[PDB]
RNA sequence: AAUUCCUUGUCGGGUAAGUUCCGACCUGCACGAAUGGCGUAAUGAUGGCCAGGCUGUCUCCACCCGAGACUCAGUGAAAUUGAACUCGCUGUGAGAUGCAGUGUACCCGCGGCAAGACGGAAAGACCCCGUGAACCUUUACUAUAGCUUGACACUGAACAU
RNA sequence: GCUCGCCGGAAGACCAAGGGUUCCUGUCCAACGUUAAUCGGGGCAGGGUGAGUCGACCCCUAAGGCGAGGCCGAAAGGCGUAGUCGAUGGGAAACAGGUUAAUAUUCCUGUACUUGGUGUUACUGCGAAGGGGGGACGGAGAAGGCUAUGUUGGCCGGGCGACGGUUGUCCCGGUUUAAGCGUGUAGGCUGGUUUUCCAGGCAAAUCCGGAAAAUCAAGGCUGAGGCGUGAUGACGAGGCACUACGGUGCUGAAGCAACAAAUGCCCUGCUUCCAGGAAAAGCCUCUAAGCAUCAGGUAACAUCAAAUCGUACCCCAAACCGACACAGGUGGUCAGGUAGAGAAUACCAAGGCGCUUGAGAGAACUCGGGUGAAGGAACUAGGCAAAAUGGUGCCGUAACUUCGGGAGAAGGCACGCUGAUAUGUAGGUGAGGUCCCUCGCGGAUGGAGCUGAAAUCAGUCGAAGAUACCAGCUGGCUGCAACUGUUUAUUAAAAACACAGCACUGUGCAAACACGAAAGUGGACGUAUACGGUGUGACGCCUGCCCGGUGCCGGAAGGUUAAUU
RNA sequence: AGGACCGAACCGACUAAUGUUGAAAAAUUAGCGGAUGACUUGUGGCUGGGGGUGAAAGGCCAAUCAAACCGGGAGAUAGCU
């Protein structure tokens, strides 16, 4: 739910919170976690290649099962968790043979729903079956780009793709990005909608909190020196070139894609 | 006032001992170089 | 106006008196709407202005308590220094302890002051010069990484037009 | 040695880091010590550091490092797998007392404990480089139950006062005792037990997980402290004999209770929140390959072993970093009394110091402070500095506002001591006794004793009662930035930088982008509600006109146009 | 509950005076700011010079920074003193 903070301190008058009592309000299951060590957006050469990244909140990987390749069998929702590595809420599944996974929380998933994968999986959110069995039209996630390496496309908190057609082994897909992308039609996907949809009207309302999700401060770059930045000085604020990258990139409206080798799948690139 | 110098037998050694000048081809270079001179203390191992 | 050169603009407010401050006028030298415009409670070791209280901030300093300064004993530096038997004045040579003329002045210390010795300190940062540098900028010149175009090569097979 | 003064959340005590004999004794005073020096962290010599339990080593891993092969790269070399290193983390066990001039949880006394080897006996399914469990973890907050510790009383011993009084409700001192073993409490968590079955845990599994039944509710785990034992002991204020007045043998009384009480323990808990909170081993289990009148495993007893290195001393400092015996810097632990909200502050205890030139004088001037007639910012660039305000409780409190604030707005009243209410109240603590009982560290009742505010009334002293230290000046107008924050270490803390928010733009994942001749890595074990870049900078009302120029994104008829031919 | 309030430790460094051959190659004294956080701190580790890091000052990178230090090219060159 989405609710607005009172404003008892400055820093509490603009946050917005989005709290779910449906997540567990406990640990989750330590077999399905893995040590995640921050970077820094240091490579192993030690050099920031990604910046605004450092510090923040300690967090452990939950392994979250994107491949969903345990077909014909039934598996019930044990309870909803956080998940601090992504934006959506996870799910803790358990399967009739005693197995516990991980898995992405569709739009209206509860504790109790049962899901299943594999071609004769019913047609409800949260199964996953290839793309060739889904019906035209219909809106899934967690779409498989090469049959059987995993879910990647719509996996973020209230992201979801359009089956719009599917001609050949292949099936037409409208992203979220609106891209008009094709993939194979034997590539699994989720019914349904990932379900944090709230996640976007959320407000930090102060600094801290971009500190606690391991952000660093954004440095501009006309408020450097021209050794620093192309933007670099000037008496004052002047700033009379074009709007360019560090490293000389035009970064307003030069399309960057310099892909070619798949030059195919696109259709429709978006806009 | 904090000075320069705060001193550390391990960060010593481990920066400029005898095995770590002998990890590296240059590291060794910095020992035939001292040999040569005929320098009584190698490195600052102990 | 953090922007107004003319300029202390004009009027009003506040003061006995206000180049600042506040409020209006607009004649905006040269505001202006995300290199954001106008407002804005709260916040600020932030800038400016006005009051109460407070006072040695001042009128105008006085006294007192301590640490130094002063004297004795012990220890014992420093910058500086061409050499010195190292006065004033006026003039001279371009602002004189040292020249000319003249005046004054017994020899030597101690405590103080800091006008001068163009005092000490650092081969002036201003200025100019050097066919000196260094970083920075760019539609200065010449190049170049990168990005990008095509030809050939790795690279073949048939079919149809 | 007697006084005085200073620190006492240290200027005391114990460590790490670091130093490396500065430690103790004797001896010496040339140099070193900012003076003298018989003294010294100085010179010379000698002596001193004793561990199965402390720490290191060792086992385990984090970040990260190295890295067989391997991938990559003119060479050098780079990245990285299996692996192997790497604490600042996890992993078995010792306490008290006594003792040296200098060491001790290390020596001695007493009492203990842990992990292994070997052997004997008895009962036996043992076995991993594998599986599972466990280890294993955040912030804040809330109390409750305890202890350390302290206060008082009682008890024991001593004392009867340099000057009035002091045989009493007087004064001084002491009233200490551990680990371990046993008990398993306050309180916390969890429903147990048996059988059957199974697509899971890379194969297996009696283990974990899952499913369906039956049977009982009392089962278990964790757990401070207390009690008992340890302890007929040790310690013990003080005595009795030796007593070189440097100390040694023996003896050595009381050794209880109540109250208060932690930031420490129960608590790796409980509650709650979002930013969602290491790893591995030891340890407990599961079996596989394999081995079974073996080997191994379990328990008991006996016996052996537990090596090696460190251990002195300083450690907020004269011994470390600062060239100095330098107003500097330096992480952790212990945390007494009175007042106090308090680790502030003042004065004290334990304990440790008076800071390595002194003496005298009592000019100017300087420094650091105190007071000040009348005036009260007239000073000055500027109320710079100084002065002033200062506490608790009650009353009371404007514009404006994002309705939270503004606000401790402003401003005003009362604060001491004594007595009474009440021989010490409300409250807190809680004994004996009584009753119950699944007979226990139990419950109920009971209220002794102890502790103890706050308020009212009355009276009383002083110029002054938040009397000292401690301890907001306030208000009004306005510019800038929303705010908390960040910054030119060493002349600039700001209106600058960040900031949440907003927008544009790029990026479909082998993402863009970045570091890299490359491999590859980060981005991200993320996937457009994501990520990168740019600008703006909370919020509120808004963000207008111009695409000629430059750039960017598109497009095509044609022109022009490289290598090549 | 709080990048909440007052305020020690702790971290900072706004004002003034002193000091300026200083006690100190940036401190002392009196006040000052933050003080549950974008906090602070110990230990170890990573990033290497046209490079790093930078809530951005051309700041910091061993008292040295508009391109560190050491060595070398090197007796650079100096129409200037």
């Amino acid at each position: 739910a989405v609710v607005k903070c009172k404003p008892t301190s400055p820093g509490r008058r603009h946050v917005v919170k989005v709290v779910n009592p449906e997540l567990h309000k406990g640990k989750p299951f330590a077999p399905l976690l893995e040590k995640n060590s921050k970077s820094g957006g240091r490579n192993n050469n030690g050099r920031i290649t990604t910046r605004h990244i450092g510090g923040g909140h300690k967090q452990a990987y939950r392994i979250v099962d994107f491949k969903r390749n345990k077909d014909g069998i039934p598996a019930v929702v044990e309870r909803l968790e956080y998940d601090p590595n992504r934006s959506a809420n996870i799910a803790l599944v358990l399967y009739k043979d005693g197995e516990r996974r991980y898995i992405l929380a569709p739009k209206g998933l509860k504790a109790g729903d049962q899901i299943q994968s594999g071609v004769d999986a019913a047609i409800k959110p949260g199964n996953t079956l290839p793309m060739r069995n889904i019906p035209v039209g219909s809106t899934v996630h967690n779409v498989e780009m090469k049959p059987g390496k995993g879910g990647q496309l719509a996996r973020s908190a209230g992201t979801y793709v359009q089956i719009v057609a599917r001609d050949g082994a292949y099936v037409t897909l409208r992203l979220r990005s609106g891209e008009m992308r094709k993939v194979e039609a034997d590539c699994r996907a989720t019914l349904g909608e990932v379900g944090n949809a709230e996640h976007m009207l959320r407000v930090l309302g102060k600094a801290g909190a971009a500190r606690w999700r391991g952000v660093r401060p954004t440095v501009r770059g006309t408020a450097m020196n021209p050794v620093d930045h192309p933007h670099g000085g000037g008496e004052g604020r002047n700033f009379g070139k074009h709007p360019v990258t560090p490293w000389g990139v035009q970064t307003k409206g030069k399309k960057t894609r310099s892909n070619k080798r798949t030059d195919k799948f696109i259709v429709r690139r978006r806009s | 006032m904090k000075r320069t110098f705060q001193p550390s037998v391990l960060k010593r050694n481990r920066s400029h001992g005898f095995r770590a000048r002998m990890a590296t081809k240059n590291g060794r270079q910095v020992l035939a170089r001292r040999r040569a001179k005929g320098r009584a203390r190698l490195t600052v191992s102990k």
